[PDB]
């Protein structure tokens, strides 16, 4: 059979591992972070821009995580390392 | 003489004045410690020691409070007869009155009368302080608590013998004319319930209400013995005023 | 001497915002 | 704005509008701003209280006994005694810090405290 | 013989079938840990109902935002494969 | 060994992982929601009527994204795409 | 040469394992945070046991609900296995 | 080109094994929980012992049942293998 | 091929799934049981002693899912069913 | 014939996929957990900021380490593959 | 068709996911415990000496765990069972 | 098909797992020690000093895990054993 066929089939499962772990990271991370941020602005209102930063920090570099593996899995499935 | 006890008259009238002073000075604490103890007491369990009532009660503190000057007319005498009627009350209710003494007078009486004083504090009792109030508060505190363990009239695992209820005999200041010797058990405390006021935002408690309320309630004993001695000192200085009066009308 | 009244005994309390149990 | 009162046990000891109210609980650091939400924490044995103020100076006093009650619309630290920053006697409050009494040496930790040197 | 196509279908099925659990464990988890702080805020303040689905929604949208890009690119695995033979 | 089969077997694998995922996120989000409605019903029982508004909307999105999942799971297994 | 049923068969065994983890994780994790909070609702509130009832049993019912789905369609894969032949 | 009951074996273990790590993992942690608030509220009021117990063995009920189904069908998957053609 | 070779080829997977979930379970709850125990011996020293007895128990509930699967993964590996 | 060199680069891509989900889930979760704490801190001291900065960077700093430890190994794994023929 | 090769791949792929198990619960037991330490050593000091036997019993059982799984590991990798 | 391609598949394969499991559990666990240390200062800022011990005794014993397992994934991708 084609080799390219296998390798493709591996490429596409590897992506898929990829953007599965990449999802469960970001939306369990911004599940906690967010709890914290609706905590926090329940205990102090008037505290709510000072909570937006590191709020911000923690969801921007939660996300990051994640759009980086996004990134890969195109690597993975549009241009396939390895492929012949 | 007629000098003297109008110039004594005169400095009584003004001692009543800052005595009058200083017990409006300590209205807004009491009442915002109460609230706090309220609020604590709704979100907790009543089962501290200060609030239980010991079974087999047999021993009663009771903090007679007069003054040290003997210039007033009959506020000691008073203060020792309401005293005396406590202490047939106790016995009637088979309780042992063991007694501490507040003002030298009150010590003087009870050391002819061949009674135990078990501790006395005096000194103060023109212009007591809060200090003098905790000192006393902590004292009967003690003694309660070491109450808790004693069996028959065995200290048991405390090694001190201690008191089962806590009574404070001591003159209130009514009006200028009016003041009466009351007797009034601080301890245990009568948990009552009041009619729902509040409760739907819940208090925040750090770390949690059993602590707080812990904390709290020898604060608010110490606050109710220093208002009790911030009273004293009026209707001492009160009586004084009118037995200065008597004295000068006499002279 | 004539024993307190038990009534005349003020007694020290706790408020509690709750009914009665 | 929240108002603040430091009520001490013989006098009420101060009263005002402020920003922003720093302290130290059992529990921990603890800032209150307006509308923060009702509480009520014991005060750390040695705690300093400061009450930042809108154009004035940060009001900081050294508390002894507190007990801090925060409602809508105010903050109230019942204290045993507090002592404003400029009352401070810093020799005598650097003489009974590391004393052997322990409520001795909360009440110059405190006063330390208020004075900055900490 | 096999057809290499079928072995491509397989694996991007298997493949979107991992996307898709992946963000369906990170969007319940998620959402129950917001839920679970706003309905600790409305037990203890009222009022609040008002201001905490601010925050709330920020989060949310946030946790789904991953959620839904997966089942994006999850039907991009299952319809329109990349590398398709 | 006909192509259809690798791809039904295929589908299969990746229906499981569908629910897997979705009974994972399902059970521990309800789990977690539930757990605040009970430590608010505990804190303030007259609260039950006003707490049940909001847990209802984070079931409400958890079991949502679960019954997604469960669609796509038939999509996957009844009608398979890519299918021969 | 392969028996395709065989293939089928595997594949059905394989998702049905997953269904049955998954269900089995989320239920477990699930019952253990709700019993959580109802053990420590009655540690701070000793006869909160029937007030506490109602939610605790609303939160097990959809975690089992959840649970008892993916048993259903695990019992689907592996008996009735679609696609078969 | 071999025994299709060895494929269908092979699937047939790695379901189970995927069952029982489900299963585990869900036991486990929930265990872990509902014993964290049981070892909490023993601290706060240790005379509650006797008291949390009740609440607590309901919830080990729980969630220990979804773990021992889990063995059942893992059984019924490895010993009587449904499909063994 | 031989079909034996599969089947401990699958049997080494099973048990590999078997201990490496039974290890996450144990661990996680050996953890969430310890903290448990560090805090409530944080929070009262005179409380040592009288909670070594529920944590001993919840260790004992933990650990009973890991050793089974234990049990099981032996049983995998070691006398495969259906090795044939 | 299957091409050796084909099913390395197979085995490789799923092993770096592995390595980079596990990373993402590590590196969002613990990040969002350092991140709650941070907020916390910040909600009930609003004017701690400047000092959580400290311990924050310590830990979110270490745990993209470990991520980004990932992100090496996985390059290595389909880049240059270990045991490429 | 080499049967060993099978045996010895699915034995890798065993051991890789006892191994990972054990290191996910190891690593998150670990880190639950030392944040029940250092949260008890933070909010008293004078706890800092008594607060290390339970959290050393709770990294003794979790590392158990461990190290348990990592043994096995071993035993799939270096000697598989079933080998032929 | 080479047996030595099959073994190096599942050796990659299984060094994944390595990793990913390793990943996982270094990230949260640090996370979660990281959590009571940021608490813990910002509460009292003075254990600032005395925290970082415990926290580095945790880090570590997490970091141990994962830094063996990583020992471990080289032995899998680098020296495989069982590789004919």
């Amino acid at each position: 059979l084609d080799p390219n066929a296998i390798i493709t089939a591996g490429a596409l499962i590897g992506g898929g591992l990829i953007m599965g772990g990449g999802a469960i990271g970001a939306g369990i991370g911004d599940g906690i972070a967010g709890n914290a941020l609706i905590s926090g602005i329940a205990r102090q209102p008037e505290a709510q821009g000072r909570l937006f930063t590191p709020f911000f920090i923690t969801v921007g570099l939660v996300e990051a995580a994640y759009f980086i593996n996004l990134a890969f899995m195109a690597l993975f499935v549009f241009a396939t390392p390895g492929l012949q | 003489i007629k000098k003297i006890t109008k110039a004594q008259e005169l400095i009584a009238t003004s001692r009543i004045a800052k005595a009058q002073a200083r017990v409006e000075a300590a209205r807004p604490y009491a009442a915002e410690i109460t609230n706090m103890l309220t609020e604590l007491a709704g979100a907790s369990a009543l089962d501290h020691p200060l609030l239980v009532e010991r079974k087999q009660p047999k021993r009663a503190g009771v903090l007679v409070v007069s003054s040290d000057r003997g210039l007033c007319g009959a506020y000691n005498a008073n203060v020792l007869r309401r005293a005396e009627e406590l202490f047939s009350l106790l016995r009637d209710e088979g309780k042992d009155p063991v007694l501490y003494v507040v003002g030298r007078k009150a010590l003087g009486y009870f050391s002819f009368r061949q009674r135990t004083v078990v501790e006395s504090w005096t000194g103060f009792s023109e212009r007591p302080t809060y200090e003098n109030a905790r000192e006393i508060a902590d004292t009967l505190v003690n003694a309660f608590m070491a109450g808790a363990d004693d069996e028959g009239d065995d200290a048991g695992a405390d090694g001190i013998l201690g008191v089962d209820e806590l009574h404070i005999v001591f003159t209130e200041f009514r009006s200028m004319l009016s003041q009466t010797a009351v007797a009034r058990r601080a301890a245990p405390m009568e948990v009552e319930y009041v009619g729902e006021v509040g409760p739907r935002t819940l208090y925040s408690f750090e770390p949690d209400p059993e602590t707080l309320f812990d904390a709290l309630l020898p604060r608010y004993i110490a606050t109710r013995v220093y208002a009790a001695l911030l009273e004293a000192a009026a209707s001492e200085s009160a009586s004084r005023r009118r037995a200065m009066k008597s004295a000068t009308d006499n002279a | 001497a004539e024993a307190l009244d038990p009534e005349d005994l003020e007694k020290e309390s706790v408020k509690v915002r709750k009914p009665a149990p | 704005d929240l108002n603040v009162e430091i009520v001490a046990v013989e006098r009420e000891l101060w009263s005002g509008p402020a920003t922003f109210v720093f302290t130290r609980t059992t529990a921990g650091e603890i800032g209150i701003l307006p509308r923060h939400i009702p509480l009520v924490a014991q005060l750390v044995d040695d705690a300093m209280v400061r009450v930042e103020r809108e154009g004035e100076d940060d009001l900081r006093i050294a508390v002894d006994g507190g007990f801090l009650s925060v409602t809508e619309e105010t903050v109230r630290i019942l204290v045993e005694n507090a002592q404003f920053e400029s009352e401070i006697d810093a020799d005598a409050a650097k003489e009974d810090a590391a004393s052997d009494d322990e409520r001795t040496a909360a009440w110059g930790r405190a006063r330390l405290r208020a004075l900055g040197q900490i």
